[PDB]
């Protein structure tokens, strides 16, 4: 057992009644002075160092070579400047696992944190000294923290994807089928989550030329997929992991529910494929009046009008589409249907649920498509379009695939520097150069989609840690305020970067000129209703920082007519799973899961008490799972008025609450305007 | 007032030998003198052939003549553990550590043991000699059935709680003692139906089935002594397992409603160590 | 090649009577006419007693005269099933859905059934006619346990499954389901053993075993026209449940060996919804 | 029960001792007469039946567009004008139920055998109208009869590819293996049978891009692959079906043959997919002097050679890759992997065997490529190259698929008419004009070796049938020396017919002046060895046939050096097991299973004699389960001689037979010359 994993135990060993939280400082300095000061490779200075990383085949020298040695000796020594020290054990431990290049052999430490922060900063700069300082005091201030791809595989020869989320939109032909399943193994070879949406597929027992009951549905497809990312396991060390949504009123939905039924039968379970099922407000409807309702069959409504079930409005054509006789469709419960969903999330977790209209009453770029399915983590939202792939020999009709690539602000440390506009831009800027610095070889709809469209997710972490650290309950009204007024001020200056950005580069994204931006529609509340904090104590949080008011709002709407907006998509608020440790701060915009995380990496179990987390902010890091979701819904559509995108939400379940509880939990989230559930976690 | 209970308790402790991975025995097994592996293997065998009868042969007869239909599902339920889970266990055990070779050996030397013979012959004699609505012929094979569960069984037990005490062969070790855990209540209810059947008798014919228990015990106690010798004494620890089969004699005794036949010994430390859906309602819709 | 596989499949469909909740069967209960819940109730009474046959006489007379230890084992855990966890479920299921009186009540009228009567003790005469050493005796005490386990039993199972295919007694129907599961195999795995002692068999004497179960399958057949028309002809469905009477009474015969005797019907889709390696020796590479 | 069923069961009802052959000439009369007259639509004449079968979409109308409907009326008389009557009720049965056209509903017969007749001839000729009088004589006469899938399809506007045997070589890449996936797909949706050569693969644990051990192997290939084939199961009428090939030698060999163990676990084990194994005669070499092997990582042999394993000579490389430190391998017994596989089939009947050596010792067509595998029947050997399929919008590398379309030559009936070489000529011209009427538009190799090798399938069927009609035992030498002149005859007349459609056409087959065709050492055998029978008995059933000398294979030489040869590959043994009813013929070349064939349809048992069974010739219809497996490769070694490609080899084995009789017969065949065993059938 070693000395740091011993001082970090002594956590749970409580000394006159109270945990010993002051053992995790002990833990993280004992773990530095006797394992990464000894395992760290060492170099007589930066330029040997440097010349070592290039040579064996480390660190990428294309974007090294846009600088002087002189100007990268200065950024190292700004990120250096900081004397940055990890508050926890478990900060620094999950940096030096998991971000701290090693040696090939695994045995060393060749970057400590500053070289990587300045590493990732050079790498963001493309050659802008002062650029690549910034990004270094924004980094090393732990303001911004790139994600898990960008944050790992920047500046490396080894590198991956610094883009982790893809969504496929998938055809109706087993042509489309087969580039479905490749262009899947193909990003998952990359390490990037894939998201694929089925709803365009016909449902089993439809006819393939003119022969009744040939097609297997979406199942067959699914399977398919999952041995496809089974196969693509990116070494095995993270399973290849792909998510299915299908619309609910496509006709296979309860097939494609029942893959994920523990009593499901092998040849139908999909172990490695997560579900996620496309609501529109009609099911809704359909289920509170208990109407009857119809799941159609996809290829016979394509047939009928020329024109896809999921391309079409579910609100204005499923009167039409019943009343049709070419359209083939059978009977289903729409409240059976939502107890099914309640029941499966509550056994697995599963589906992921997608409120259609929530997301499209709000999306910027309906005029390129609607928002159809979301991404492995839910939060991306984002118009797509379908690609034709038609026989070798034959163009292909590509369309347009979502991709993002990911960041966040740290809350807490964006508010103590009182830095949310210069931190918000920065990683615009950040974001944007990732965006243009990405190019898929296999996959053309994606790799067109980010060309056009130059989408990126910006989102933010440690809320609830801001707030139990600043005497704010994470259900309580002052917490809605502050999140209100914060996500406003980060909406506005996304905004403005994007439309700085469009007028420095003179472009805009694809399709901008009918968007909800370039009519002055998207920012009709914002010029309208004033968003500053309605507490003195939230209002107190934001001294020193100016609050964008209706005048503001309206020149920033006035800027945007006149210079257009360089991205179709700014924020969204990814979960942000491991990145959180080594910035010390609670996962994304989520209330904390526990007080004290304990976990056991090898044969010894370690501690990770809530960042922040004393005997005086104790009760004020209340647990998920203690808290009302009705309370936690409330305060995630307050921050999605202000996101774009979606949020990934998780829902904290006990083991006490009935599958009423959690559908209702899903119906108060739609009545709230939540775009997406997320996942249903049960203590 | 508890046949309910005794059903309750069986059934909540439901398990099946492939609940417990016998891989990490490996190493400790591999290190075991030979002797001590012959001694364990043929410890497990003897176990083998006594929960063999008591599934095949002396639950189910009891079962037979036990009226009542909540005393018969107990019964049928405790037969069913004695020869699909307790006596499969064994051979569970016998897979992962031994080739074939051995276990085919240990298998052979069951058939040939006197002694093992010799305490098979007896208590099965017993139960085939049970006659239909005849208390008396019941009650002399329940309490060969209580010896089984409460005293024959511990000279096989001694050893896997010998070596579970000291850390050795734990998983081996863990089926066995929910082998034990069953047996002990198999062995209290069993002594509960035997002491209803001796409370209807005379005091004269209760003098007699006493006499028959205690004749029975020691004619069982003799034969267990020269078994014990011959397994043990390659390992040194015949002289301890005795002083356990008396302990266990005594509570195989009180099981019958007896008193305690051998005197009180130190048994060694180590073995001590060894021991929901809801449907939607239209408000549910709105806020 | 057969009694190890079909011990896997019936422990791991281990199951128990608390894991379904029954009291929301009382939401569809209420809304029942008369005649279905009169239906119901003696179907259930029906299958109750049958299973009690089952469990006290023909799954324990079976395991006494089968050989072999792995089948004894397999035999004692289906006993098991039959009263600890059928017999359970069954009056479980009464409980919940009558009072008291109305229990006895329809035991009462069941008991005096002429239809009921007539099957279950042809049944249990088969079963008492066994005769030890004497394997014809013990095939024919088999193909009558085939006989209840995958054919008699369906005349009952047809309203919790017609039900329970329509949304109504959901919580009973789930645990019918499990039961009738449990009887399916029981009936392939005794067919099995029944098909090895036909197997041994001259073809003079097959050939008058076959002539025995078609003989006794006719029997219980006719029987079972009569059993179904009183009991179904008041709720309109004696049609149907005749199809599926006959499409079981082939599966029985499939599980015994023989061919089918009814012609292929279409069921109920309320119904359906409700449902030697040797070494090479250097010399084999030279020509 | 049907009248004609209950006349066919009185077939086993034995009279006299005897069985009542003669009740099926009554049952299949009684069939026609009861249900075939009645359910057979009424045409007032034949213009009347072809306009209603060209518009109700049943017949493509181009072909038909080529002879002027009095060409079109000489045929269907000239193919009526024989009066041809099954001889059997399954006969009729097997046509009515799998061949004969019917209506969309599958409720009455649109096409009779002359009217299936008529129409292939009619395609065959592509607009000659004397060729499709000849076509019509050589199928109605029943001297040839077309595979399946063109016999099925041709001449119909809602059908497959008359082409139905497709081999795909498979590069070591995730490009390549996605195309391979999408092109099995793609055929299988065609109903034709996939072949996979995953020796180019690397093993299990091998690096990608410089990360060790992160290899799936050809396991998780043939995952994909058995799902992708699950998945394309011909709209459920025909489960998808492809075989995967795997080289001895390549590491994955074991676990490539455990995925047919039925302990294997589900995740690993293969359902759908046959499995075969290509072995050089360096381990049968090896296993023959019991010294200690080595299996390869494919891999490391391509890094350090440049070459992929399989493209390699084994007999001469094995040492060298032994001896190469820079090249992985694995110790491995050969003896007990022979024995694995003698148990493996004995279990399942799996793994095919392809005696490398044995096949290109022989192989015309070395130049081009070795064999390396085969086909889902084990009768195809030509040779193939593989492709490199590369990102989107790069330039894919195509190579060389392989496919041939067959036909059969009824052995019995072109022995009683004396036309060996008619029919011969006539059947490689229909397959000429099959391979050419082939387009597949999704396997570009495919496609390409097509046109480029223009390979096609003669095979033959009724050896048995043949023989025993004619009092001849299967295992005796006159059988043998028979098959040895007939398929010497056929040999010569599909050459001539090739040489003369090359001289016809002015063009050979690519790559033709490096085949063995070109410098004349195909024909050493046939100049200097004689081939007419050497038993009286024997030289007496071709009386009336020219049995060419060895003055006509000189001649023959001398005609294709000087004009070459139209086809790569001509001649292929196939199983033609569902047509073998229709012609009322034995099975390929193989010797009967039973001499009566007990069968069940719906709930009604039918009873099938072997063709021609009789009292005077039950004994010569010997079952094969009662043969000597070494007198069966006796006769198959004599025709293969003969086969530039395979001979579909079942071997039938009683159940007493142990793995090392198994493995004799294996060892005897390799020495024989056999190239592949087909199946080990076990009784
Ligand atoms: N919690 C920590 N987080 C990050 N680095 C640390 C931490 N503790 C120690 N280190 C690294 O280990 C070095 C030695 O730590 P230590 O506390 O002994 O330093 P020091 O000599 O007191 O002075 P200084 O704190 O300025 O380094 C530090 O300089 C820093 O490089
Ligand atoms: C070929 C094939 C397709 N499918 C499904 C997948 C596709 O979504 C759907 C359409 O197949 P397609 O590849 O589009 O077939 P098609 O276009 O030639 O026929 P049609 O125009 O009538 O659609 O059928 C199967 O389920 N199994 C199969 O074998
Ligand atoms: C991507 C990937 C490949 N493979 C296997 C299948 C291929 O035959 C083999 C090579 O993959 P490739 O697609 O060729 O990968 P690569 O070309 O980038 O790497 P290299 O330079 O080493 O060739 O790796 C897996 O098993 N799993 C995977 O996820
Ligand atoms: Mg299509
Ligand atoms: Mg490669
Ligand atoms: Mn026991
Ligand atoms: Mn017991
Ligand atoms: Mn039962
Ligand atoms: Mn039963």
């Amino acid at each position: 057992v070693p000395k740091w994993i011993q001082l970090n135990n002594e956590i749970m060993i409580q000394k006159d009644g109270k945990f010993q939280f002051d053992k995790d400082k002990e833990a993280v300095h004992s773990y530095f002075v006797d394992y990464i000061n000894q395992n760290t490779v060492f170099f007589h200075n930066l330029k040997e160092k440097l010349d070592y990383l290039v040579e064996n085949q480390y660190y990428e020298e294309e974007f090294l070579s846009l600088y002087s040695f002189e100007d990268i000796k200065e950024v190292f020594k700004t990120a250096y400047a900081k004397k940055f020290r990890f508050p926890s054990f478990m900060s620094a431990f999950k940096f030096y696992n998991d971000y701290a290049l090693k040696t090939n052999d695994k045995k060393k430490i060749l970057e400590r944190y500053e070289d990587r922060i300045s590493i990732v900063a050079l790498f963001f700069a493309n050659g802008d000294t002062e650029k690549a300082k910034e990004y270094v005091n924004l980094m090393i201030n732990q303001e911004y923290q790139p994600s898990t791809p960008t944050f790992l595989n920047a500046g490396r020869k080894r590198r991956g994807e610094l883009v982790s989320c893809f969504l496929l939109e998938v055809n109706d032909s087993l042509n489309d089928i087969s580039r479905a399943i490749d262009i899947s193994m193909q990003l998952s070879k990359l390490g990037g989550g894939v998201s694929l949406n089925l709803s365009k597929l016909r449902a089993k027992g439809e006819a393939i030329k003119d022969v009744e009951n040939a097609t297997k549905g979406v199942v067959g497809v699914m399977k398919l997929l999952d041995n496809a990312f089974r196969y693509a396991d990116q070494m095995g060390q993270r399973q290849g992991s792909g998510a299915a949504y299908l619309n609910i009123f496509h006709r296979d939905i309860n097939d494609f529910l029942d893959t994920k039924k523990i009593s499901a039968d092998e040849d139908v379970r999909v172990k490695t494929l997560s579900i996620g099922v496309v609501i529109p407000d009609k099911f809704v409807e359909l289920a509170r009046e208990d109407k009857a309702a119809y799941v159609f069959y996809p290829h016979t409504i394509y047939k009928e009008y020329g024109q896809h079930m999921d391309e079409m409005d579910m609100n204005e054509m499923y009167d039409k589409f019943v009343d049709n006789p070419r359209v083939k469709k059978e009977k289903i419960n729409p409240r059976k249907l939502l107890e099914k969903l309640a029941m499966l999330r509550s056994e697995s977790g599963y589906p992921y649920i997608m409120f259609q209209d929530n997301v499209n009453k709000v999306h910027a770029n309906n005029h390129i498509s609607k928002v159809k399915f979301s991404n492995l983590c839910s939060e991306v939202l984002q118009a797509s379009q379908v690609s034709s792939y038609t026989d070798y020999d034959e163009e292909d009709e590509i369309g347009l695939d979502i991709s993002c690539n990911l960041g966040s602000l740290n809350i807490l440390n964006v508010m103590e520097h009182k830095s949310i506009e210069k931190t918000v831009k920065l990683a615009t800027d950040s974001l944007t150069h990732v965006s243009e610095t990405t190019d898929i070889r296999n996959a053309p709809a994606v790799r067109r989609a980010n060309k056009a469209m130059k989408s990126i997710g910006l989102g933010a972490m440690n809320l609830h840690g801001y707030l139990a650290q600043n005497g704010i309950a994470y259900e309580s009204p002052e917490a809605r305020d502050f999140a209100n007024t914060f996500f406003m001020m980060v909406n506005f200056y996304s905004i403005q970067r994007s439309a700085e950005i469009a007028k420095e580069k003179g472009e805009t994204f694809d399709q901008y000129e009918g968007s909800t931006y370039a009519t002055g529609e998207y920012f009709d509340k914002y010029v309208s209703t004033d968003f500053s904090p309605k507490y003195e104590k939230i209002a107190n949080l934001f001294e020193g920082m100016h609050i964008p008011t209706t005048e503001d709002w309206k020149k920033l709407k006035a800027f945007v007519a006149e210079h257009g907006m360089y991205h179709s998509y700014r924020l969204c608020i990814a979960p942000t799973g491991s990145i959180s440790y080594v910035q010390s701060s609670t996962a994304s915009v989520m209330p904390i899961m526990e007080r004290i995380e304990e976990r056991t990496y090898g044969n010894s179990k370690t501690y990770y008490p809530m960042p922040g987390l004393a005997s005086n902010n104790w009760f004020f890091y209340k647990e998920a799972y203690d808290m009302d979701m009705f309370k936690v819904v409330d305060m995630i559509a307050t921050i999605q008025q202000h996101i774009d995108q979606g949020i990934s939400f998780t829902l904290f379940l006990k083991d006490t609450m009935t599958t009423r509880d959690l559908n209702r939990i899903d119906l108060y989230a739609h009545h709230r305007g939540i775009k997406t559930i997320y996942y249903a976690r049960t203590k | 007032d508890f046949t309910q209970m005794f059903y309750n308790q069986n059934v909540k402790q439901f398990w099946l030998p492939e609940e417990i991975a016998l891989n990490g025995d490996l190493l400790t097994w591999k290190y075991l003198g030979k002797n001590e592996q012959d001694t364990y293997m043929k410890v497990l065998a003897g176990l083998t052939l006594l929960d063999t009868e008591q599934g095949n042969t002396g639950m189910p007869i009891v079962a037979e003549h036990v009226d009542g239909h909540q005393r018969k599902a107990v019964l049928n339920f405790m037969a069913m553990m004695e020869n699909a889970v307790h006596a499969k266990s064994y051979s569970n055990i016998f897979m992962t550590l031994a080739p074939t070779e051995t276990i085919n050996e240990v298998f052979e030397w069951v058939k040939q043991n006197k002694y093992l013979q010799k305490k098979a012959q007896m208590i099965v004699g017993l139960y085939k000699a049970i006659q239909k609505d005849d208390e008396i012929s019941l009650f002399k094979a329940m309490v060969a059935s209580v010896y089984l569960e409460s005293f024959l069984f511990y000279s096989g037990f001694y050893y896997p709680l010998y070596f579970y005490g000291q850390g050795k062969l734990m998983q081996s070790g863990e089926i066995i003692n929910l082998i034990l855990r069953d047996e002990a209540i198999h062995g209290v209810y069993v002594g509960l139906l035997a002491q209803e059947i001796y409370n209807k008798q005379t005091e004269e014919k209760k003098a007699e089935l006493r006499e028959f228990a205690i004749d029975l015990l020691n004619q069982l106690y003799e034969n267990e002594l020269e078994y014990t010798e011959d397994l043990y004494d390659q390992v040194g620890l015949s002289h301890d397992v005795k002083k356990f089969i008396r302990y266990n004699a005594n509570k195989a005794l009180m099981n019958l409603g007896f008193d305690p036949y051998f005197e009180e010994e130190d048994i060694n430390p180590i073995v001590l160590n060894g021991l929901t859906v809801e449907p939607l309602k239209d408000d549910d819709f709105y806020f």
